[PDB]
Formats: structure tokens, sequence, C-alpha cells
């Protein structure tokens, strides 16, 4: 509840 | 030895001229208020502004020679007078022999038709001046402009499938982002409507500028939901549940769209109605599956307006701005809007 923090895969290569 | 698009453009304007034809002139002169001189003022105005921007360099776009500018312009004018005639001839008032003065005196229609002709020409030549360069230069509201595109497509059948595909894609650009900018006349239209955002059922069954716009938007977003629901097959029961949260943010949180992209809200919707439902928590896995869409670009999920005042990515936009707005609607799913 609720926020799903995450790291965007570093990209685009 | 010409490219297909340039050859096709040759066949279209062949034998025509950058002046109105005799049939068009007759139609102008049958009007109680004859538009012809005002129409010439507009083309001369657009023509001068176009050449000025065409021939003057910026950081993004180098300026080009005036000779090419006039060539492109002359070609667009020829298209304008051909397409305008076709439009006026096929008009209902024309067939019923009624005065068309009101139809022919709308500046925004003539400006938009001429810009769209310029855009057809530039595209045919694979111009570096990429949409929306043309409407920016001519000071045309995207919210007003996009309406001409359907008219052009139906009024000129000599357009190649590629020309038609391109015109449809610049319409999608306007619907997904360009018409939602803070300076857009959309917010003016919403305002006079007492900030009542038309729901899906309402425009899919009004019929003002607002309704026609949102009809297009709701149609576009549904197509971009369906394909993405063919990624994880989900179910046609849940594809409705997700379409509901997206409609909620459009109607009851219209500010979230300002200076943003339609897909940013559609994707943010997706993840949330997944997580609160039986079919659950499909991750950014669908983002790679979002890449399969024609309009998908990195900047969409990489670069998202937060407040402006820097600019973050989709997941930061989501947890900062989105949940705060959408949580209490979405949490309740621990009605459903009809899917087109």
């Amino acid at each position: 509840s609720l926020l799903s923090f995450e790291k965007l895969d570093r990209a685009s290569p | 030895e010409f490219t297909q698009s340039v050859s096709r453009l040759q066949s279209i304007v062949a034998g025509l001229k950058n002046a109105p034809s005799d049939q068009l002139i007759n139609i102008f002169e049958s009007c109680v208020r004859n538009p012809v001189e005002n129409i010439m003022k507009i083309l001369k105005g657009i023509g001068e502004t176009f050449c000025q921007h065409y021939t003057q360099s910026t950081d993004e776009q180098p300026g080009s020679h005036i000779d090419f500018a006039v060539n492109r312009l002359k070609l667009a004018e020829i298209l304008y007078y051909k397409i305008l005639e076709t439009v006026m001839v096929q008009e209902t008032r024309r067939l019923h022999g009624m005065d068309m003065s009101v139809l022919l005196e709308q500046d925004i229609f003539h400006r938009s038709l001429m810009a769209c002709c310029l855009e057809i020409v530039l595209f045919a030549y694979s111009s570096p001046r990429t949409f929306p360069w043309i409407i920016e230069v001519l000071n045309l509201q995207p919210f007003y402009f996009y309406k001409v595109i359907e008219v052009v497509i139906r009024s000129e059948e000599g357009l190649s499938r590629d020309m038609v595909k391109h015109l449809n894609s610049i319409e999608e650009q306007i619907l997904e982002s360009l018409a939602w900018s803070h300076d857009s006349a959309l917010w003016e239209a919403l305002q006079v409507s007492a900030n009542k955002v038309p729901t899906c059922e309402e425009v899919i069954f009004r019929t003002g500028s607002l309704a026609l716009f949102y009809r297009k938007v709701y149609h576009l977003a549904s197509v971009r939901l369906r394909d993405l629901c063919l990624k994880l097959d989900v179910s046609n029961e849940l594809r409705r549940k997700i379409w509901t949260c997206f409609e909620f943010t459009l109607v009851h949180c219209p500010d979230l769209m300002k200076d943003r992209h339609l897909d940013q809200l559609l994707l943010c919707a997706f993840y949330i109605m997944a997580k609160v439902t039986k079919e659950e928590r499909t991750f950014q896995e669908i983002m790679k599956s979002y890449r399969n869409q024609p309009q998908a670009n990195s900047h969409v999920y990489r670069s998202v307006l937060l407040k402006s005042e820097e600019r973050g990515d989709l997941i930061k936009f989501y947890n900062t701005i989105y949940v705060g707005r959408v949580k209490s609607f979405a949490l309740k799913y621990d009605p459903l809007s009809p899917f087109p």
C-alpha cells in the first residue's frame, strides 16, 4: 500500500 | 527517377494551378459573402511566415534556400485550391443549393487546410522539418488543427496509403500529447463546458469540439489498451476493469494529462488495476511489450513530467503524483465502464 518503487533498468544501451 | 510519394504528388497536381479554378470561383461568387480575398490574405500570410522560418536557421533546424521554400509553398497552394474545391462541391449545402458563406468564412479552417497541405508536401519530400514543425511555425492550435486531417483524407483520394498513414499518425500525436499542453485551447473548451469531461459512454453513444476530441482520444486509447492486453492475454473482463481506471483519471483527474502523454496515464492505469485484482501485478514486463507499439518511444517511460522542477521516469511519476490522485478509486476494487 501502495507505491511500488523500483529502478528502471538502465537503458537504452 | 522520382520517389513514389513525390511522383504521386506530381500526378495529383498535374495540370492544376495555385489559383482557385473556375468552378471554385463560381462557388465563391455564389456566396453572399465572397471569401476569395480573405482566403488570399491567409495564404499570403502563411506563405510569408513559412518562407521566413524555412530560410532562417535554429539550433535544431538549419535554414534552407528560398528557392526551395517557394517550390514547396507553390506546391502546397495548388493542393489547397484542389482540396478546397473538392470539399465545397461535396458539401451538403452545396448539393442543396444553400449559401455557404458561413462555412467559407472560418479562418481556422483555411489556415489548417493550408498547413496540412504544407505538411503533405514536406512529408512527400522527406523533409527534416518534422511535425509538428509546420503548425508551430504558423501558430496553429493542435486542438483545432487535427480536425482538418479527416477532411483531407476523405477529400483527396489520390493520396497514397503512405501519405494517409502519415496523416493518421500526426493526428495520433495531437491526441496523445500535443493537444494536452498547458497552452492548448482544449483547456479553454473544457472551461466553457464547466470543466465537465465527457465520459466514454457519452461520446461513444454533446457532439461539440470537446466531445469529438474525446471520442477520438477514447478510440485511440482503447486500441492501445487492446493490443497491450494481447501481451498478457488477461481477460476481456479485466480489460474493462482497467479501461475504467483510465477513464477515471481522464474525467476526474484531467490535470494529470497537462503537458503529459496519453500512454503514461494508460500504462500507469494498467499496473494498478492489475495489482488490486485477481489477475495481478503484471510488472513493467508490459513496458517491453509496450515497445511493440508504433508510437512507443523511450522518452515516454524514461522522461515524464513531475512538476514544472526536474523530470523523472514513469515509476517515479507513478508513486509521486499518480497514487496520490488515483489510490482511493483503485483501492475500492479489493461499477465498470463499457469498452469500445
